[PDB]
RNA sequence: GUUAAUUCCGAUAACGAACGAGACUCUGGCAUGCUAACUAGUUACGCGACCCCGGUCGGCGUAACUUCUUAGAGGGACAAGUGGCGUUCAGCCACCCGAGAUUGAGCAAUAACAGGUCUGUGAUGCCCUUAGAUGUCCGGGGCUGCACGCGCGCUACACUGACUGGCUCAGCGUGUGCCUACCCUACGCCGGCAGGCGCGGGUAACCCGUUGAACCCCAUUCGUGAUGGGGAUCGGGGAUUGCAAUUAUUCCCCAUGAACGAGGAAUUCCCAGUAAGUGCGGGUCAUAAGCUUGCGUUGAUUAAGUCCCUGCCCUUUGUACACA
């Protein structure tokens, strides 16, 4: 009886990713490649599939606290900002790839705009990411 | 449990100080024995408290240094462990006996002092902090503006010294301070 | 006031080299064997992965800053 | 020319122009009759072991 | 039976871990992860220093679920390695003869007095005239 | 640099004569003499005069005080 | 029933003695009540320089004033709690009383 | 794979400038004017070119397929946001300007605002600072 | 003789005193002992979701409880125990037990400066001007101007790194206004970003907020090339604030891609959660931080000394000095 908490998160998210690429059914952005991910960074994502990460890294943080909105998506996301001969600061994501992300996990059902604001993650989509943590759990072993 | 050993890979035993004049002030042995570099502290907080920090953790400790990287603990150490690695197979065998014989080719013998200038010897506990200042200072401009890692520009630095080749950095500077304070004898 | 001049793709007379006495070193890693080879660091990079597969040179350790390579075990 | 090494028995004192060495008296382990007085550079506890790369020379009292 | 519960705290400049160790079969873990998957993983034998220096049979029979809020990433794992060790103590200090606290206290100091005992450090206060609790402002003579 | 100062040292000199049988020995029980005997306007001071009147009755044991 | 009254004061020594009074002048007519409840003290900081021109070290100075804030609550009718509340109230302490 | 493909050519010559070809093909066109660190990166995607090549590895006919891109921006839905020279005032028409084509719209901007006696046009002419910055005490060493 | 101390012991033509120091206030530490907590929580219980009896759940509700949170009262540490040094006094060193055997600030004496402030004041003497005004208001410009010299800082010169992803941790503290316009923001849609549009909470341990902060950590690409280091300068475009932005307010996008490869003589700050790295709040604020003032995080090398340099305190001594 595996679950998120007790398997290794940093390759749970590279598992839990090319499972949506298997599925074919997330409803890609059509700027994937054009846009650049938020404000403070420099370059486009390196991997051109980093739209399944993306949607696979919210899924997987919805998990461990629901209610999360767009707003926060924003913030969870943000970095270090180098502001040139000035001090560096903190700056939030973009709204559109969180907003984007978040409309692709519902339009499968992953997740649902519950009440009081922001999205929880839904008892069958608890159930895929569950099932991911049984096949990542046994490949280590 | 008994048998604590550094990184869970090295073994603490079996490594023996030739030089008893530094025998004292250098905490390998099982009472300092301990799992990782790292530690607490309130090793400043008195005079001689230094001597009873492991040697290992001394050593972590003179890598936080030019202000790239000051209090940057995990870096330094994982650095130490990476060096440590690949000092085993390149030399074969337990690095500490590698890193201790070092300590002892490394810390200059005599210094010279305003008092024209005359010649003192150094007390063993310095002998200790200079070799360790010495031993890190090497490896940090051997990897300034250079492809290889700073792991292995301190691996082969611990490598020359403890062979006493002459090469390494450490010694250059100990066999000119002697020289120096003979001439000011 | 010395230049490197490191090359990013092996010639015909490089990469037969580097199957003879590679496998044969102590240490093993991308920066002791750019300035042997001179070539660059990618490229070592991309190099030593291959010789891996092939099982002629065994993993140690494996970290972002560093990756380390030792020879196979003596017979 | 062989090198000596000695314990100290007691710390005299801080001496230098800047208060930079210590005056202490060291006795040899090689023989437990001869102590002479030496300066030293650096934090020296008493009992501790001195390498003295050569033992000849004595240093005067402050 | 009756529940033997225990609930103890450790400390560290602001982290604090508050460990609960329950009678069980030998569970250990924190805020719903065990101690292996913890991060940073470089600092893993801290955590791991009071359960080799005694043994999984000392740890056999209870569970401890350790939560914890605040402070930085090292100065966590300074509080979990904290609370672990004192729960420990305080469960065979009252559900164990004295005999058996004794020596697993003789263990733990031994090692490290740190491990039993919080550190009073803390940051201190930043005075006017300066950019911290101690430097001072360049001078500016002439 | 513990040294006492005159207030806490004046005080020390005069309870002691006026109650020598009821002062004592130890520190934790004359402690306790002090703060009703006389008033002492803080905590801090108080344990001053008591550790002083414990170290002068062990003066007092081996000959007389001046 | 359910009534809360609120004291914030700027002195802590005073501001219990209400506090004090008001539970035992609750108990003493036999109605249940919880406790006192101490919401966490609130700090106001000014720093500002001392000189009124321009030279001198740069000195600072560190004004506070300090708010303590109390809360009770009784089970009881209006016309009780009423001149409860309107006995030995000390001038620093103020009383609010709110409906539940 | 790792060993040099016989049709490796060093340098590259587009648009009338020299292009290492021992760099990644991403940051080696970007010797060009006109393209940055991030608009090299997209017209790459915009067409199928494996950026893990190096530039002096791929063939002749993927090489004028990127050039052919970059000159028409438009045709081949690169954002209306990502251009250098969006809404100009000659044509209206937002185009990427690339090499000398930079070099000579730039020196038309600065007779420009001279030709109409513009302040910064002034500031311009008499080699000064333009946006608004102090001269006071800085850019000193240029000024003699 | 001693102390951080004109702090004490003690000598004594002095006796008894006064201020300052110390005492004192705030703050840090620690108390499973006390008082409490639906504007703070824990544990158990009963549900429910999911994995295969157990497990996770900041998903829900409730019976005790106060360890974690909060804030009050008391406690606790005193050179008190022990061993040496000492006129055996004042006291000092170390060790044991201990949370702790020097936490940090605030306040702070007599005498003086011709130190700064008349541009803080309806604090003010005297002098000047007062209707073509040095009063007050309105429009525009300047206080930013640039052959140069100086000071406080920020960003850098890279691999102990930069870039692209993933992973995981805070603490102080503010928030809708007397005039007075001007608040903090959750959620959902629109846009690539800056932002815009509907909707709710908060006069606050109630909402933003479990303040998902950086540094750090893991995995990529780059490879010693002024290069993917560095981001000055300059062109084009889009928003927000404001009655009005041009000499670009600020923000965002593309492109443009300078010096800089560790810094001469010289000089500053600092010794423990300290230096340094790192970010976050208040102040200034219609628009708003490269400054200051606070906060947490990561976290050291060296040293427990001296009067050599710069100065300070007491005694003796010389003086042709006394705005010294
Ligand atoms: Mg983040
Ligand atoms: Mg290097
Ligand atoms: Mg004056
Ligand atoms: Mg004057
Ligand atoms: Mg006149
Ligand atoms: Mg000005
Ligand atoms: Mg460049
Ligand atoms: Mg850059
Ligand atoms: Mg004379």
């Amino acid at each position: 009886g595996v679950t998120v908490k007790d398997v290794n998160q940093q390759e749970f998210v590279r598992a839990l990713a090319a499972f949506l690429k298997k599925s074919g059914k997330l409803k890609v952005p059509e700027w994937v490649d054009t846009v650049k991910l938020a404000k403070h960074k420099e370059l486009a994502p390196y991997d051109e599939n980093w739209f399944y990460t993306r949607a696979a890294s919210t899924a997987r943080h919805l998990y461990l606290r629901g209610g999360a909105g767009v707003g926060s998506m924003t913030k969870i996301y943000g970095g270090r900002q180098r502001n040139g001969v000035m001090p560096s600061h903190f700056s939030r994501g973009s709204k559109s790839v969180a907003r984007r992300v978040l409309q692709a996990l519902e339009g499968l059902k992953m997740v649902e705009k519950d009440q009081d604001g922001g999205r929880k993650l839904t008892p069958q989509g608890q159930r895929d990411l569950d099932r991911i943590a049984g096949q990542v759990a046994a490949a280590k072993k | 449990t008994p048998d604590i050993k550094l990184f869970g890979k090295w073994s603490t035993d079996d490594v023996q100080i030739n030089d008893i004049s530094l025998q004292d002030y250098i905490a390998v042995k099982e009472k300092y024995a301990k799992y990782l570099p790292h530690s607490a502290g309130r090793y400043a907080a008195k005079r001689f408290r230094k001597a009873q920090c492991p040697i290992v953790e001394r050593l972590t400790n003179s890598m936080m240094m030019h202000g790239r990287n000051n209090g940057k603990k995990l870096m330094t150490v994982r650095i130490v462990k990476h060096a440590f690695e690949i000092i085993h197979l390149l030399t074969g065998e337990n690095p500490l006996q590698v890193l201790v014989n070092a300590i002892i080719n490394s810390g200059p013998r005599e210094d010279s002092t305003r008092i024209r200038r005359q010649a003192v010897d150094v007390s063993p506990l310095r002998r200790v902090n200079q070799a360790i200042w010495l031993l890190c200072t090497g490896a940090r401009e051997a990897a300034f503006r250079n492809i290889k890692t700073i792991a292995e520009c301190l691996a082969d630095e611990l490598i020359n010294a403890a062979k006493g080749s002459s090469n390494s950095y450490a010694i250059k500077k100990k066999d000119e301070l002697e020289r120096v304070a003979k001439s000011n004898r | 006031r010395d230049k490197l001049n490191n090359l990013v793709l092996f010639d015909k007379a490089t990469y037969d080299k580097l199957c003879k006495e590679v496998p044969n070193y102590k240490l093993i890693t991308p920066a002791v064997v750019s300035e042997r080879l001179k070539i660059r660091g990618s490229l070592a990079r991309a190099a030593l992965q291959e010789l891996l597969s092939k099982g002629l040179i065994k993993l140690v350790s494996k970290h972002r800053a560093q990756v380390i390579y030792t020879r196979n075990t003596k017979g | 020319q062989p090198i000596k090494l000695a314990r100290v028995t007691k710390v005299l004192g801080r001496t230098g122009s800047q208060g930079q060495c210590t005056q202490v008296r060291v006795e040899f382990m090689d023989d437990t009759s001869r102590s002479i007085i030496r300066n030293v550079k650096g934090p020296v506890r008493e009992g501790d072991v001195l390498t003295l790369l050569e033992s000849e020379r004595e240093a005067r009292r402050l | 039976g009756p529940l033997q519960s225990v609930q103890v705290f450790g400390r560290k400049k602001t982290a604090t871990a508050v460990a609960h160790c329950k009678r069980g079969n030998g569970l250990i873990k924190v805020n719903g992860r065990p101690l292996e998957m913890i991060e940073p993983r470089t600092l893993q034998y801290k955590l791991l220093e009071p359960v080799l220096l005694l043994g999984k049979e000392r740890f056999a029979g209870v569970d401890i679920r350790v939560r914890v809020k605040g402070g930085g990433h090292v100065a966590q794992i300074y509080a979990i390695r904290q609370s672990i060790s004192k729960a420990l103590v305080a469960y065979y200090q009252k559900y164990v003869d004295e005999a058996s606290k004794k020596e697993i206290k003789d263990i733990l100091i031994q090692y490290d007095r740190t491990l039993l005992v919080a550190d009073p450090r803390r940051c201190e206060s930043k005075k006017f005239g300066g950019p911290g609790a101690r430097a001072r402002y360049q001078k500016s003579y002439r | 640099g513990r040294v006492r100062t005159k207030t806490v040292k004046k005080a020390a000199r005069v309870i002691i004569e006026k109650y020598y049988t009821r002062l004592g020995n130890d520190f934790h029980t004359n402690k306790r003499v002090c703060e009703e005997i006389a008033i002492i306007p803080s905590k801090k001071l108080r344990n001053k005069i008591a550790g002083y009147v414990t170290h002068l009755m062990k003066r007092i044991q081996r000959g007389p005080v001046r | 029933h359910r009534i809360r009254i609120t004291l914030t004061s700027r002195n802590v020594k005073s501001l219990e003695k209400v506090c004090a009074d008001l539970i035992r002048g609750a108990k003493e007519k036999n109605l249940k009540v919880k406790g006192p409840v101490r919401m966490p003290t609130k700090t106001l900081r000014i720093t500002t320089r001392k000189t009124p021109c321009g030279e001198g070290s740069k000195t600072w100075d560190r004004f506070q004033m300090r708010i303590h804030k109390r809360l009770i609550d009784l089970h009881s009718p209006s016309e009780i709690v009423k001149q409860i509340t309107s006995i030995s109230i000390e001038p620093g302490v103020e009383v609010e009383v709110t409906i539940a | 794979s790792l060993v040099i493909p016989e049709k490796f050519q060093h340098i590259l010559r587009v648009l009338n400038t020299n292009i290492d070809g021992r760099r990644k093909i991403a940051f080696a066109i970007t010797a060009i004017k006109g393209v940055g660190r991030r608009y090299a990166h997209v017209v790459l995607r915009k067409a199928d070119i494996d950026l893990t090549k190096r530039a002096g590895e791929l063939t002749e006919d993927e090489v004028e397929r990127v050039i052919t891109i970059m000159q028409n921006p438009r045709q081949y839905k690169i954002p209306d946001w990502f251009l250098n020279r969006q809404k100009d005032v000659k044509d209206g028409k937002y185009s990427q300007v690339l090499a000398n084509g930079l070099d000579n719209k730039l020196r038309e901007d600065l007779e420009r605002l001279k030709k109409i006696r513009a302040h910064r046009g002034l500031r311009h002419f008499w080699g000064l600072r333009v946006r608004g910055q102090h001269t006071k005490t800085t850019g000193r060493r240029g000024r003699t």
